């Protein structure tokens, strides 16, 4: 009876919309009992199975739907979504393209196709496909919100104010109607949403995990209530998809090995396979235990492994980012579960207990922005492995080509030995800065740069062109190894002015908004002799930024773009800037640590969101409060002072140069010890029978 | 990892 089955199918659709997925599944199945050859019920059932993470069962039903109805466009598009989740991009594309072939006006299929282009880095095509979707279906929250993010990525600010208004209105409607918001939690920081809206977005995404673990029918775990089974050692589990060549590893790769084996037993749970890098090698060798959970795709069996390991504190380093398996945390295999470092915001999730942060980043008065209890590190929660990865940058020398500290820079593990081989090296006392006069050796180096040569030899020492690192040692370029040569870095390599101030920002362009570019333009106009240095991150954002800047009155030559560089070159070339202008919308995080390691002062204006306050936290730890602006006028005033008062610039640069070493900011040994003290606070609290509470002293 | 849209067939 297709008629009765149709009624059941429609009722299932309604239940599905209401978030009652179990009842929907039951009804679709009943529809198939009444009408076994019901293509629509097969396809609709598959979609809810997909929601429950039953991907192979979903595929089976999609294929059944298409067997019954070979031109069933909805089934193809829906099947494409499942293949995409399965990491079969070619298959997904084949499905979406088939769906559009059948129905040229299939809005959802155009939007789903767009998502592939977006993920591939083809933003213009994503934008085109999302626009087609919105033309065919103007009320389409998923397409609108994903289009908004595409535009954000390339700094396309067309109708920006109205766009933000609509995003907020969409989210409000979805929240009121109990639907999953079309704005991703990780992106919510970029839009003028209330803190309440941002937390509610995160909460609802957190709840999706339950759809995927509910079908596992697992009981609650019994947790350890003491450290007896572990010989008085606290078992800490670090869970991350980013053990390998990823910013997360560039920040914390040293921490597992630095933990005190007398008090802690460290387990690292990798959600990704071995990428073959030294980052992966290091963590695997230095953790007490290393577990490749990428080999255990079932979250149930994977959670079982974590529980059976006896983990006391399980640490979520992904939050809502690519590669996350928050389902593992939803199963609570550990008695205490903490967010740390990898995700700049609240999980909003029932299954997370704490967020490790700090007083500057997350002041107590903003506790309402987070579902987790706040757990303060004593300085900043941020950390970086720069002192271990890039020790060649601890010292520098310059060439006096006329004394600037940032026009022609030398760095090298054997730099002092090289300098000692020269008869005429002078010192500028700040540690202090050796200067090579404009001699035969200096011309030799400059010639190498101008001739585009890869490297030369002087007094037995290899002197490398900083633009050619991948040709000399690719491991040194990625940061897997410390470069063994003396490296030359020059403003001329990047087309930077020799006789003007360079303001830089090396972040992905999506962190810039109209208000920020306007601030920057205000600074440039007040400091005639200056340029802004940005990255093609991505390159298609460049012409957009240029257009807005030109319209603000800045000629094209005041904004210099460089390509994204290998890790080592990126950190090293920060030495060429005078000042970094931080993005207030979302700060540099890793990027902030990168620029400070070069000794480059960073001007920041902290906001209310965690992501907007990290840079100020870094600077507070560094001991440079003069770089923290309370408002737009001050941000501008500070940057302008640094660009016009060269004696003040010199003093602030010296402060950063010294304090990156003397302060706790890059001190991983110290950080780890403080992290441990915090872990023990959490444990003692739990062992006394307490639920989580703020650890903010 | 950009999310997608399932179509409910009536
Ligand atoms: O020219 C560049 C610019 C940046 N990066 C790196 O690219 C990553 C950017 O990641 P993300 O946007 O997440 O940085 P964050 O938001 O933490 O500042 C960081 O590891 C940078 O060190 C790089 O290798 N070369």
């Amino acid at each position: 009876c297709p008629t009765h089955a149709d009624s059941l199918n429609n009722l299932a659709n309604i239940k599905r919309e209401q978030g009652n997925i179990e009842e929907a599944v039951r009804l679709y199945r009943k529809a198939l009992e009444v009408f076994p050859e019901f293509a629509a019920a097969h396809s609709n059932l598959a979609s809810v199975l997909q929601q429950q993470g039953k991907l192979q069962e979903a595929l089976m039903h999609y294929k059944e739907a298409i067997r019954i109805s070979p031109t069933f466009a909805d089934a193809y598009s829906n099947m494409g979504n499942t293949l995409k989740e399965m990491q079969d991009v070619q298959g997904a594309l084949q499905c979406y393209t088939r769906a559009i072939q059948i129905n040229p006006a299939f809005a959802d299929a155009h939007s789903n196709l767009a998502s592939i282009h977006k993920d591939s880095g083809n933003i213009p095509e994503a934008i085109a496909s999302y626009r087609t979707a919105l033309k065919l279906k103007p009320d389409f929250p998923d397409a609108y919100c994903n289009l908004a993010h595409c535009l954000q990525i390339v700094c396309d600010w067309t109708d920006y104010d109205e766009r933000m208004k609509k995003l907020v209105s969409i989210v409000a409607d979805q929240l009121e109607k109990n639907r999953l918001p079309s704005v991703h939690p990780h992106h919510s920081m970029l839009y003028p949403l209330s803190h309440g809206f941002r937390k509610a977005i995160a909460e609802r995404h957190g709840n999706l995990c339950l759809d995927k673990i509910n079908v596992l029918h697992k009981p609650p775990y019994e947790h350890p209530k003491d450290l007896k089974l572990s010989d008085g050692r606290l078992r800490v589990g670090y869970v991350s998809s980013d053990f390998g060549n990823h910013p997360t590893s560039h920040l914390m790769q040293s921490i597992p090995g630095m933990h005190n084996p007398d008090k802690f037993e460290v387990f690292c749970y990798a959600l990704s396979p071995d990428d073959g890098t030294n980052f992966r090698v290091k963590v695997m060798a230095e953790a007490n235990h290393f577990i490749d959970l990428s080999q255990i795709p079932c979250n149930g069996k994977a959670a079982d492994r974590i529980h059976q390991d006896g983990i006391h504190i399980l640490v979520n380093m992904n939050g809502y980012t690519k590669g996350a398996r928050n389902e593992l945390f939803a199963l609570r295999p550990a008695p205490i579960q903490a967010m740390w470092l990898g995700y700049p915001g609240t999980s909003g999730a029932l299954f997370m207990d704490y967020i490790i942060t700090d007083q500057e980043t997350s002041p107590a008065e903003v506790a309402e922005q987070y579902s987790e209890k706040l757990a303060y590190m004593p300085h900043t929660f941020f950390i970086g492995d720069h002192a271990n990865m890039f020790p060649h940058l601890k010292k520098k020398a310059v060439i006096d080509f006329k004394i600037y500290d940032n026009r022609i820079v030398l760095n090298g593990i054997d730099l002092k030995a090289f300098l000692d081989s020269l008869p005429d090296v002078k010192i500028v006392k700040m540690l202090n800065m050796p200067v090579i006069p404009m001699n035969t050796i200096a011309e030799a180096v400059i010639e190498m740069i101008n001739r585009g040569q890869i490297q030369i030899t002087i007094n037995g020492f290899s002197i490398s062109n900083g633009l050619a690192t991948t040709q000399i040692n690719n491991k040194a370029a990625t940061g897997e190894e410390v470069p063994r040569t003396i490296i030359v870095t020059t403003r001329s390599q990047y087309g930077l002015p020799e006789d003007a101030i360079v303001y830089c920002n090396f972040n992905q362009l999506y962190k810039i908004d109209p208000s920020t570019l306007q601030m920057w333009a205000n600074i440039l106009k007040r400091v005639p002799n200056s340029v802004l240095w940005l990255l093609r991150f991505p390159a298609v954002g460049e012409p957009n930024i240029q257009q807005y800047a030109q319209n603000m009155g800045l000629p094209q030559n005041r904004i210099i773009f460089s390509p994204v560089a290998p890790k080592e070159e990126h950190v090293r070339r920060g030495q060429l800037a005078d000042v970094c202008l931080d993005t207030p919308l979302c700060n540099g995080h890793t990027t902030g640590m990168d620029v400070l390691w070069a000794g480059t002062p960073m001007v920041t204006m902290p906001g209310e969101t965690l992501a907007s306050r990290v840079a100020a936290s870094q600077l507070t730890c560094l001991g440079c409060l003069e770089l923290i602006a309370k408002n737009r006028q001050e941000y501008e005033d500070i940057a302008v002072k640094l660009g016009t008062d060269l004696e003040y610039l010199k003093k602030v640069r010296g402060k950063v140069w010294k304090q990156r070493i003397s302060s706790p900011l890059f001190n991983t040994k110290q950080y780890t010890m403080e992290l441990e003290r915090l872990y023990l606070q959490m444990w003692e609290h739990y062992a006394a029978g307490n639920k989580p509470d703020h650890m903010i002293k | 990892e950009t999310g997608t849209t399932n179509t409910a067939t009536t």
